[PDB]
């Protein structure tokens, strides 16, 4: 259940102080690849 | 739940939302929370 839209939103909102709530994924990799989008985040 | 216990850390440092899982013993709970406070009191005091 996870296309290739409802991604933007969750790294969208993730970027700009996650507070919506959103479909988390599955895969191991891809949750160490949100991590890091999340630190860059941070940074930013 | 190894796992889950150290998806915890990550995730409450990091301000991320993957992995779902939190303590359920009482007597492991009040460390924990007391790790989130560390979390704020670094990453605030490097911005400043």
């Amino acid at each position: 259940s996870f296309t290739i839209g409802k991604a933007i939103w969750l790294l969208w909102g993730l970027v700009f102080n996650n507070s919506v709530p959103v479909q988390n994924p599955k895969g191991t990799t891809s949750k160490i690849m949100v991590s890091v989008w999340a630190f860059f985040a941070v940074i930013f | 739940t190894l796992s889950s216990a150290m998806w915890f850390s990550w995730g409450v440092l990091l301000n991320s939302g993957i992995g779902e899982g939190a303590p359920r013993s009482f007597s492991a709970r009040i460390l924990g929370m007391v790790w989130a406070g560390f979390a704020m009191i670094i990453v605030a005091s490097y911005t400043a």
